[PDB]
């Protein structure tokens, strides 16, 4: 039982912070993705300017 | 105008063949399950039959399963078909053999009843305006024993008795992978056949309580493994 | 010694093995066979239960539904409609199913109990 | 114009599964005429079933068919339109039967004749 | 309406197994199940 | 009229390094009736040209789209018109859909199939679904030697086919915006080697641990 | 009383072990799937604000 | 030609004559207009043998 | 419009044999008087969609209770419009058995 | 001209036979392909080994692969394939491995292979 409970919360958290890690990961991508969509989308603003 | 048609034809006639071409290599794989599922069900009836007659060795053969009524008046016949219909003649030589049976009967003046397993022997009935007592669909591909537990009841409990004095069974016997007879059989009441001596210095039986209330409560289970495997082979049949 | 046990269902090899000694319950009584024992022919009680004993291992308990029972100068074959090891049992369906109003579900639960030791 | 940058994504996407549900009932209509329905999947089967009361709801009253059938047109806006065939699409009308499907407009007049026919929706 | 309502009552409309004429199966191709008692008892 | 088509189609030409070593590439279109690619132009033109693409409308409306039916479609150039990553990557993919499109009558039946006869149904449904692609979005050769890696690596069986398109498209995407240098070398040394395909695997593997399909479920094996 | 009490507890435990066990998973699947559809609605909703943005420039 | 289905199964090469042939309403001038289109990047690398 | 008559509807007993899938008039309830225009209103796309149903149903096992009465009303439909050769009915009678 | 009044009666009827192996080959070839190998009878395997071999013996080291593999190719006499194949449908060479059978010449050629690859007989 003891055995039982101590993995449990240790896979809790393990879990937990990683978790954390695939969703700042994906923040990161996120800021990653709207900078370069942007950056297409003014050079192409442009483009129909000339 | 008729090559736009003779085109549609041919693309018609293609999508058959492909489905019919799948359908044969499905029915491959299970008259292969099917034939398993008979040989491997063959040991219990094996078994139970051997623990019958060493039964009836040694008790009173007085049962009404094995006594022939004077003046039978009726005989109920259970025709085993299929539900799906892409079979060939299968359910053709089921009915043709039922018909057979039907006559002998008539010529004996037992008036059939009639009960059915499978979807086409009640349309084939059903047509013809005949009046079927009991039907039973859906299980004609792979038949377990709680339905042959029921058919075997109903019709012991319909012969016991509105109340029929033998049953028969017609279906069709597997063999070979290329031989499908439809045959009829008469599972009630049983004839006794004295087959041998058998018996020298053997050992005597023990029976608990006794020798013929085993004998009684081992009969109805032999003609429900009777009827199971009867269904088992005309399914493994159905798909050959 | 050691007596040749075989459990056959309608449809399948439920068992077949050698063993010590064999406990089941003919509708005349619980009864106990060994190696060499009478030819015997009896019918289990609705609910039995067979308990196969072996040398080297842990007993076997099985639950059989309408089993039939016969003792030889081969071995011991026991006939069953179906059979359920112990390793196999829910005890809590059999223990809802124990308390049906119908009397051969009730004796299938019954069964299923004595196989896991309850009841 | 049946583009997903001119008429919507949900317009296009709405369009393409009829398309690709009536195409496949096409494909299907010959072996069901000769092996019969019954041979068929389940998947394709409801499919089937589908494709037909697709196939209906696309018919229409028009107003200048009230000469021929006696009963005035309908107009049906193309959002609701659209919301209709998604939900056709996706199987939200498999118990209403293969009429009251046909020759009708938008949502309201189907739940009129499927209860003129014994049926919700 | 009235008037087809009271017609149908006294309409004759104009709607048993047939023969089929088979023939008697054999009564030996007609099989028996049999207990096979070994106690030979004539 | 043959020669008509013939005169004007053979001047498309590979020239020799005497003469330069300019090329002309021909892509002529012809417009059948009722798929009857016997008539009398369509036959002149298929006989002319060294490879044909065929496109058929009950493909288009089944949702392959290009609706290129690649079990008639042919190249008599062949895989000396690929580069080494595209020639390995997709020397898979011919008889695959071969399997395929024979064993699509028993999609009902998988169940009753062998086991390497429904992982070739499988195999080939998630490859149909890779060779869809949207319009005026042409993708660069490396790519396309991504996704039909994708695609015959087996990096799709866990994904919905349902999923496959968007699953590729994010994954390019991943792979356009974090690693860059597996494309790079792809498009740089025309060959994906074996410590590429090892990266290639690898972000594939976390990209899946990240990837969320539609029904809920996950992708990862 | 108490040997009765202590081997029903321990089989009791032993249930409880495994659902804990169970449980392991079960809240392990929960987060992470979680965790899944939040990087996901996140980085779409970047995607759709994208357009948003190439559209009105 | 940026489309996978031609560069995987049918591959076009320089100098090779590929017919297009379909009914009507099949994508034809969408493959080779994306033919064109994928020639951009060739294009902006100002190599003249690409 | 037109009254397409076929040989196989002829040899079936349709008598007359006008296919009614592909027979229409362009003048439609206009060449008709006011009875008869609301007793066969939709006569011609109920027969249609019968004979539809009739072909797709052929070999279906069981069907929805409403394609069985759609099937039943189309068939006594069927073997209402024949009638014999040389034996017109006047219009008023044509209407009533419309109406039945 | 495989006809008897040309080529010999040996020749017609080796030629016939190859020809029937090969035929039910292709006629197993399909229910190998989506139901398995074994799924078959053992007549059926005993079929399908042979004709596999005999499938596999047809092929040979034809002199246009001498530029890329550097070996003359073959020229075996028509007595000697009459020999060969006669044997192969006979089952002399059922245990032989099958790619003891790709790309080689006369008799002598697949006893080398085979004695190279570790059997005989
Ligand atoms: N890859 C694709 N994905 C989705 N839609 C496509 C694709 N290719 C083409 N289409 C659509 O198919 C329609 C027909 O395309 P296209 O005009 O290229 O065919 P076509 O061969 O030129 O036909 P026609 O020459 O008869 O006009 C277009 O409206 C286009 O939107
Ligand atoms: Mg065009």
């Amino acid at each position: 039982l003891a055995e039982a409970s101590q993995a449990h919360t240790k896979a809790l958290e393990d879990a937990k912070s990683e978790a954390h890690r695939v969703v700042e990961e994906a923040r990161t991508d996120a800021e990653r993705i709207a900078e370069q969509l942007e950056a297409q989308a003014d050079v192409e603003a442009e483009r129909i300017k000339m | 105008a008729t090559l736009r048609e003779l085109r549609g034809r041919i693309r018609s006639a293609g999508s058959i063949k492909k489905i019919t071409k799948a359908q044969e290599l499905i029915a491959t794989s299970r008259i292969a399950r099917a034939q398993a599922r008979l040989e491997s069900a063959r040991p219990y009836a094996f078994e139970i039959t051997r623990m019958l007659t060493t039964l009836a060795a040694e008790a009173a053969l007085d049962h009404p399963l094995l006594v022939e009524r004077p003046e039978p008046k009726r005989a109920g016949v259970l025709v085993v078909s299929s539900d799906r219909g892409l079979c060939g003649a299968y359910n053709a030589n089921i009915f043709r053999r039922s018909e057979e049976l039907f006559s002998l009967l008539r010529e004996a003046g037992k008036q059939p009843v009639l009960y059915v397993v499978g979807r086409k022997a009640q349309n084939y009935y059903s047509f013809r305006n005949w009046n079927i007592t009991e039907s039973w669909m859906g299980f004609s591909e792979q038949p377990t024993y709680e339905n042959a537990a029921e058919i075997a009841s109903t019709l012991v409990d319909a012969f016991l008795l509105e109340g029929v004095d033998e049953l028969h069974i017609v279906y069709t016997e597997f063999k070979s992978m290329l031989s499908q007879s439809a045959e009829a059989h008469r599972i009630a009441p049983m004839v006794v056949e004295y087959v041998e001596e058998d018996i020298g210095p053997r050992t005597l039986y023990s029976f608990e309580p006794d020798a013929t209330m085993l004998f009684e409560s081992l009969l109805p289970r032999y003609l429900t493994t009777r009827v199971y495997a009867a269904l088992l082979e005309s399914a493994a049949s159905e798909l050959a | 010694a050691e007596l040749n046990v075989e459990i056959v269902a309608v449809d399948r090899n439920i068992w077949s093995g050698t063993a010590k000694f064999l406990f089941t319950r003919t509708t005349v009584g619980e009864i106990g066979i060994l190696p060499r024992h009478i030819p015997l022919v009896a019918q289990l009680v609705d609910d039995a239960m067979v308990r196969v004993e072996r040398e080297g291992e842990k007993d076997l308990r099985i639950a059989v539904d309408g089993g039939f029972l016969s003792v030889t100068e081969e071995g011991v074959s026991i006939l069953a409609e179906s059979a359920e090891f112990e390793s196999e049992i829910d005890e809590a369906a059999a223990k809802q199913d124990s308390e049906s109003d119908d009397p051969r579900i009730a004796a299938r639960g019954r069964a299923r109990l004595r196989a896991v030791g309850a009841i | 114009i049946l583009d997903p940058s001119v008429v919507g994504d949900e317009h296009y996407r709405v369009a393409q599964e009829v398309i690709r549900i009536l195409q496949r009932y096409k494909d299907l209509q010959d072996i069901i005429a000769i092996l019969g329905i019954d041979e068929l999947s389940e998947e394709d089967k409801q499919l089937v079933n589908r494709a037909r009361r697709i196939e209906r709801f696309l018919s229409q009253n028009m107003m200048a068919a009230e000469q021929f059938t006696g009963q005035p047109g309908s107009t049906v806006p193309v959002k609701e339109t659209i919301e209709a065939f998604d939900r056709l699409c996706k199987g939200d009308f498999d118990h209403v039967p293969e009429q009251a499907f046909f020759l009708i407009g938008g949502l309201d007049d189907l739940a009129k004749k499927a209860e003129s026919l014994g049926a919700k929706l | 309406t009235e008037v087809i309502k009271n017609f149908k009552k006294g309409f004759a409309a104009t709607g048993v197994v047939p023969d089929e004429h088979v023939e008697a199966l054999d009564e030996d191709k007609l099989a028996k199940e049999a207990v096979k008692v070994k106690k030979p008892a004539p | 009229v043959f020669y008509l088509h013939s005169r004007l189609l053979e001047r498309c030409a590979k020239l020799s390094d005497d003469l330069g070593g300019g090329s002309l590439t021909g892509l002529p279109i012809i417009e059948t009736k009722a798929n009857d690619i016997s008539a009398y132009i369509p036959t002149n033109v298929i006989s002319i040209t060294d490879g044909q693409c065929f496109l058929e409308t009950d493909l288009f409306n089944q949702g392959v789209r290009p609706a290129i039916n690649v079990g008639v479609s042919v190249s008599r150039v062949g895989g000396a018109a690929q580069i080494k990553a595209m020639k390995e990557v997709a020397g898979s993919l011919r008889l695959d859909l071969s399997q395929y499109r024979e064993l699509e009558a028993f999609a009902a039946f998988a169940s009753d199939l062998d086991a390497a006869s429904k992982a070739q149904l499988e195999r080939g449904a998630r490859l149909v679904e890779l060779l869809k692609q949207p319009q005026s979005q042409p993708m660069p050769v490396e790519e396309q030697v991504v996704s039909i890696f994708l695609g015959t690596g087996g990096h799709l069986d866990s994904v919905p086919v349902e999923d496959v398109r968007r699953f590729e498209t994010e994954l390019l995407d991943h792979m356009r915006a974090s690693e860059e240098e597996i494309l790079t070398e792809i498009r740089d040394s025309q060959k994906l080697t074996e410590e590429a395909a090892d990266k290639l695997t690898e972000v594939i593997k976390n990209f899946k641990k990240g990837f969320a399909a539609t029904g809920g479920g996950s992708v990862v094996p | 009383r108490e040997r009765d009490a202590m081997v029903a507890k321990t089989l009791a435990d032993n249930k409880k072990s495994d659902e804990q066990f169970a449980a392991a998973q079960a809240d392990y699947d929960e987060a992470m799937t979680e965790a899944r559809v939040q990087a996901s609605s996140l980085r779409d909703n970047a995607r759709a604000d994208g357009r948003k943005v190439i559209e009105d420039a | 030609t940026g489309i996978k289905a031609i560069d995987a199964m049918t591959p076009i090469g320089r100098g090779q004559r590929q017919l297009i042939i379909g009914d009507r309403k099949t994508g034809k001038t969408a493959v080779c207009v994306d033919t064109i289109l994928n020639q951009r990047q060739n294009w902006e690398s100002g190599d003249p043998k690409k």
